[PDB]
């Protein structure tokens, strides 16, 4: 609340919908492969925890 | 461990390049089917094939028309007769006449 | 490298002499496009061999 | 020009050379990937030393 | 026993086989690596001539494609008077009798969304066809299938180097030449800069 | 969501990628077509028998033999052309388990897709060899010679 470039950020990111931007992340990471939204969903979790 | 000596599988023997006498040879004119001549200096006292492996890559026969007639070997084996070593003529007979009834009923019904 | 191209070569030309399907054909003649990229500047092109 | 090359040149003309000029170039067609032959090492028939 | 390109001549920068044809570098390794096809010559003639009777034959296409989806409609309706007679005619509830009215809604939305979409498809593939001219690149192997099976007069379309060298094959370096040279002449900012 | 037009949408960007590592662009490739059954393999497998006899015997009454009508010669060119487009199919169809077995073979002197493309030539070879009536899966007899 008290971060104004966080909150400039927040207010500019033109994607909301959490599997919509697990799709950005898999689009931007991936490319050359389908959404498959678990497939990208498990990812996120596989790649770092 | 070793000292590191290298030597190419060769022989090098040292003699003079004399060039007064030589042996005496004739030269093959060998022709490809492509219409490529070469020349190969053969020696006197030396059978000549009638063909030869040329620079080109094909087989490159005599342009003296000897024609020994090789009379090459057989085809090696076809899906024909891979088809044909395990089953039978009735057989693939009845396998024709099974899909020409198949396309009656496919083009007319 | 000369290895490389010399095999790939005459596994084409005789994949050519068989009659393959469209995909491996044209997989065949990309692996030797990439050989003979190999041979002439090997690393240029992505992944070096 | 030389082939041996005795020593008296003017210039190296580079250029970008044509199938027809490398296949004038060669002495064969090699055709095979064996290089030497495992027991008696001598060069092979058609192979890269041949 | 197939050709090949040089490596020199199309990864080094600037890539002299991309300037001789005026292709970018990301369109000559999708074409030298077999990634897409490109249509290395076209027909005029014929095309025009089959341009009419075959706009013609996709018009006959496009209608009998509206009659598949409105006898979709058609089911859908007499599916639609089905959940009628099955929602109003017997002890069903406020809103699930009217749930599976918007289900049926819902299957006719995709329906003509299906439809809809290979008749974006078959209008494409026409837009590409009266588009159609050399030098240019055909990624999406199945819009090139259906290409080269509706109209495989017209044209050539090969992929790889053998294309490629179809490609110099039919190239006049007088006619760019002077292309090139009146575009310096004339021309100005980054087209000159290219050009040159 | 499957029918969000944004990952369909996303789905067709993602198949227009470069791809430069070959071995993913083949991969990709290959994973176009489907995988058959036990049915599907037996009719292609007659799709061949057939077309393999019927260029067979249009080969031989080629030679010297009667003049066929038109329409005889259609159905059976359309029979011989169908056969060799169902054997495409199927050499196609089982390019997958040829990548199944080479990727386990890697990792010594060869590399991998030399490995997948001799495993192709050796899936030629099965299907060529293959028979049908003796009643097992394709894979089962293809296994050997790949």
């Amino acid at each position: 609340g008290f971060s104004e470039i966080m909150r400039s950020t927040l207010e500019k990111d033109n994607t909301v919908g959490t599997d919509e931007a697990l799709l950005d992340i898999y689009r931007k990471l991936r490319p050359g492969e389908p959404p498959t939204k678990e497939s990208a969903q498990t990812l996120l979790e596989n790649l770092f925890f | 461990d070793r000292v590191l000596r290298g030597s190419r599988l060769g022989a090098v023997s040292y003699e003079t390049d004399r060039n007064h006498d030589l042996a005496p040879r004739q030269i093959a004119r060998y022709r490809t089917d492509n219409g490529e001549e070469f020349e190969v200096p053969f020696a006197d006292d030396a059978e000549i094939p009638g063909t030869w492996l040329c620079r080109n890559g094909m087989e490159g026969t005599l342009i003296e028309g000897d024609l020994p007639e090789p009379k090459k070997v057989k085809p090696p084996r076809t899906h024909w007769d891979m088809l044909l070593e395990r089953r039978s003529i009735e057989e693939l007979e009845e396998l024709l006449k099974e899909r020409l009834e198949l396309i009656r009923s496919r083009r007319r019904g | 490298l000369y290895r490389r191209v010399i095999n790939r070569n005459n596994r084409l030309k005789r994949l050519i002499d068989l009659g393959a399907p469209e995909i491996i054909v044209n997989n065949e003649k990309r692996m030797l496009q990439e050989s003979v990229d190999a041979l002439f500047d090997n690393g240029r092109r992505g992944r070096p061999v | 020009g030389a082939m041996l090359d005795v020593n008296f040149f003017d210039e190296l003309r580079i250029g970008l050379a044509t199938a027809e000029d490398i296949r004038q170039w060669s002495y064969g067609e090699v055709k095979k990937p064996e290089t030497i032959n495992y027991r008696t090492l001598k060069p092979e028939k058609d192979g890269l030393f041949c | 026993a197939a050709p090949v390109t040089h490596i020199w001549y199309f990864k080094g920068v600037p890539s002299r086989l991309g300037y001789l044809l005026d292709l970018a570098p990301k369109d000559l390794e999708k074409i030298i690596y077999f990634a897409a096809y490109v249509i290395t010559s076209v027909d005029e003639e014929m095309r025009h001539n089959e341009l009419s009777t075959l706009e013609a034959e996709m018009a006959v296409e496009r209608k009998a494609v509206e009659d598949q989806r409105d006898g979709e409609l058609e089911a859908r309706a007499q599916k639609l008077e089905a959940d009628l007679a099955e929602l109003e005619a017997e002890g069903a509830k406020a809103d699930a009798r009217r749930k599976v009215r918007d289900g049926g809604e819902r299957e006719m939305r995709q329906i003509r969304d299906r439809a809809q979409r290979e008749l974006d498809r078959l209008e494409d593939i026409w837009s590409t066809f009266t588009k159609l001219a050399p030098k240019q690149l055909i990624v999406d192997e199945n819009l090139y299938r259906e290409l080269v099976d509706r109209y495989g007069e017209y044209f050539t379309g090969a992929m790889g180097a053998e294309s490629i060298q179809k490609l110099i094959e039919n190239f006049d370096i007088d006619a760019e030449a002077e292309s090139l040279r009146d575009v310096i002449r004339n021309g100005k900012g980054q087209k000159k800069l290219r050009a040159l | 969501e499957d029918e969000s037009e944004a990952l369909r949408q996303a789905r067709k960007d993602a198949e227009l990628t470069a791809s430069a590592d070959s071995v993913r662009a083949y991969l990709k490739q290959i994973g176009k077509v489907a995988l058959l059954n036990a049915e599907e393999e037996v009719e292609l497998a007659k799709r061949i028998e057939a077309g393999l006899y019927a260029t067979q015997l249009m080969t031989e009454l080629s030679e010297r033999g009667e003049k066929l009508p038109a329409a005889q010669r259609r159905d059976m060119m359309w029979i011989c052309r169908d056969g060799d487009r169902a054997k495409n199919h199927l050499l196609e169809a089982n390019l997958r388990l040829v990548v199944s077995l080479a990727k386990r073979y890697t990792g010594r002197g060869m590399a991998f897709l030399d490995l997948i493309q001799e495993g192709n030539l050796g899936l030629i070879r099965a299907v060529e060899k293959f028979d049908y009536t003796k009643g097992y899966k394709f894979s089962t007899y293809a296994t050997w010679w790949i």
